[PDB]
RNA sequence: GAUGGAGGUAGAGCACUGUUUGGACUAGUUCAGAUAAACUCCGAAUGCCAUUCAUUUAUAUCCGGGAGUCAGACUGCGAGUGAUAAGAUCCGUAGUCGAAAGGGAAACAGCCCAGACCACCAGCUAAGGUCCCAAAAUAUAUGUUAAGUGGAAAAGGAUGUGGGGUUGCACAGACAACUAUCGAGUGACCCUGCGCCGAAAAUGUACCGGGGCUAAACAUAUUACCGAAGCUGUGGACUACACCAUUA
RNA sequence: GGCGGUCGCCUCCUAAAAGGUAACGGAGGCGCCCAAAGGUUCCCUCAGAAUGGUUGGAAAUCAUUCGAAGAGUGUAAAGGCAGAAGGGAGCUUGACUGCGAGACCUACAAGUCGAGCAGGGACGAAAGUCGGGCUUAGUGAUCCGGUGGUUCCGCAUGGAAGGGCCAUCGCUCAACGGAUAAAAGCUACCCUGGGGAUAACAGGCUUAUCUCCCCCAAGAGUCCACAUCGACGGGGAGGUUUG
RNA sequence: UGUGGUGGCGAUAGCGAGAAGGAUACACCUGUUCCCAUGCCGAACACAGAAGUUAAGCUUCUUAGCGCCGAUUGUAGUGAAGGGUUUCCCUUUGUGAGAGUAGGACGUCGCCACGC
């Protein structure tokens, strides 16, 4: 259904493509949050953030 | 004190366009020395082996009996 | 010293070991092996002077398979010869050995001779070793 | 993310070309076993090219005015030259520095955490830590080490200690000791945790930052707290965009 | 720095399975050749081995049976090729003229492939194939000059002299994106501007080498490996030596 | 149905061993006058035929010795994310071979002609 995503780490130190995957979400700052559908491509996105990330299903 | 140093310049060979592109009559689809891949359906073949198209249509890569390749291109 | 009789390429390359044996891990024709632990370069004159040493021992033969043959080249430059030029001359030849593999067999001679011997083959070698036999299979006399 | 595709690398294999060990044999082919950067019967992960495709997101292309740059450096990773030496040299790929302040690493461009519009004698955390210097546990349960190991170094050597296995000989009497008895055990092997020797340089201890430590060391678990210019709280400045009724 | 080598172009490895990618890294070739070794139509199938046979031998040339390629492909190597691009025979000159939708490569200038249209042809009964050769090296801007063509211009007019346009020729301009038509040395006798972007002592890093310390132990030591010495081999410390 | 012809599909379609068969058809076989031929040869190719025969090709059927098509689960490698000395090695998460095997397999789909 929904997935609440926060951003808990830094991009200072990433590859390009974490980064341009945090922005695809729409995560600015450390503990700016976001909320999304449940997709497989949403999913695939929070699979290649998920060390960065904490993800609560809503 | 040496004498080797000498290379040729690179040639860009490989593929041109992609299965499943659309394109325009003439555009080429594979540089390479001898025949490594074959010639199918509206396809023709360059002086020194380069493939082209000859209709526009779609580009397929298909499997030519047990050990080849052949490239046709489809129109709609 | 063993040699290859008429390499095709007088230079090459040297890398890069990274353990792990790819073939002879078993006894394939002696009844006990020295099987390696480490893995290093292994020339010519520690193969000779291993062999000596574990044929001296052995009075009254026996038999002994050498497992371990040196194909790839060395090279080397001078003292007082500063960097630059195209690679030196080449000085020697060696096997790569992988941790696994079984390098020297011995058979027709009981327990003690064979470990005696495979003891004084092991101090002339940069590796360290195992001895083994041949343990289980459908068919081992 | 899904679907199709081009291509011979990491494996590993010996059908082809080089290199190679044993055995049977005979003309006077065979059975096994290895190996490769310019070998291949085979062959990934990933990257790359597409699509009237999907979900989020805000860029991309075209014309014109003005530039600066063409000495880079270190650190993962994978290759060559070198001796598989160099804070060496030359390429590929990612980051930081360059042009980046703040916390940790004693001091430290490039390592670990994190990107400073401004005010506060407010709060929560990151990496790293909690006996004193110096903020926070002389935390909790169960073990190991005696060497200041922790807090520089190898081949090899040894009845140092913990744990798990395989067995030879034992009250129809064992090993050791005593001549010519004794009244419990006694040898020999394997893998494994942590320690010991091997260990000698020039102004002064002199790689724990110091005091000092028998835990304030090490292993496995568990919960509190400290900790930044990161995030939050209250207020102010400037910009954009949506709201709003003109008043912006 | 000098001395030595190298300077354009082609093929492979390096090169990390698209393309691209350095080094005074590892290996080789080119500066042409063919009037058929080009086009087209018919037809054909290799290298070896074994058996016999007079000269004739291992091996010239005959016959049979196995033989997916272990041969050949003008020339280097890679990729291709036995529905041949390999090998024979007949006829021929397409090794044509005007071109060109669209792609590839790419800083520029250049380089590469191309279905199809028109004129007029070769081979073949046709269908058809043919704008050199299995593919990729065999080449050099512009200025200036020579030869042939031309329904172009021509300083008052008609001519001419001269020029333009089209086709072709003259390069080891090889330092091969080519300075000028034309070019070598000495300075301890020296001068100015820069650079620790770059060489020498000392420092730093590294330890091949060097000095020292060891492990194993064949042996020597009349006997006896270890009183003393220690072959073939293996492992470290030091920072005084040559690097 | 049987046989001749001509086609698709990766040899699971092939190779070797073995059997059988002539109804039409297919072949071998018989000849060189005439169209054509041999770098010698009517061997081949070309043509005229129809005595002879299922021996060889061909067709059908049996056979898993050689080839071919091969899973599963285990390893080797390796995306991401971390730890020791950093020559090399290790732990999580995702992907996963080449070998080696259980099995498959002595074809399958279609058009035309003639005969039963």
């Amino acid at each position: 259904a929904e997935l609440k995503i926060t951003l808990k780490r830094s991009v200072i130190g990433r590859p390009q493509n974490q980064r341009a995957t945090v922005k695809a979400l729409g995560l600015g700052k450390v503990n700016s949050t976001v909320t999304k559908p449940a997709n497989e491509a949403i999913k695939g996105m929070v699979n290649t953030i998920s060390h960065l990330v904490d993800v609560e299903e809503v | 004190s040496t004498s080797n140093g000498r290379d040729s310049e690179s040639k860009r060979l490989g593929a041109k366009s992609a299965d499943g592109q659309t394109v325009t009559g003439g555009s080429i689809l594979y540089r390479q020395r001898g025949t490594k891949i074959y010639p199918g359906v509206n396809v023709g073949i360059g002086g020194d082996d380069t493939l082209f198209a000859k209709v526009d249509g779609v580009v397929r890569f298909e499997r030519k009996g047990r050990d080849k390749k052949q490239v046709s291109v489809y129109p709609v | 010293m063993l040699v290859p009789k008429r390499v095709k390429h007088r230079r090459e390359f040297r890398g890069k070991m990274r353990g792990e044996a790819k073939g002879g891990k078993e006894v394939a024709f002696g009844e006990w092996g020295l099987q390696a632990t480490e893995s290093h370069w292994i020339t010519n004159r520690q193969i000779e002077a291993a062999r000596i040493a574990m044929t001296r021992y052995m009075k009254r033969g026996g038999k002994v398979w050498i497992k371990i043959f040196p194909h790839k080249s060395y090279t080397s430059k001078a003292i007082g010869v500063r960097m630059g030029k195209g690679k030196g001359a080449p000085e020697g030849w060696v096997s790569p050995v992988k941790r696994g593999k079984i390098m020297f067999e011995i058979a027709g001679v009981p327990e003690e001779v064979a470990r005696e011997a495979l003891r004084l083959a092991s101090h002339k070698l940069p590796v360290k070793t195992k001895i083994v036999k041949r343990e289980e299979m459908g068919g081992e006399s």
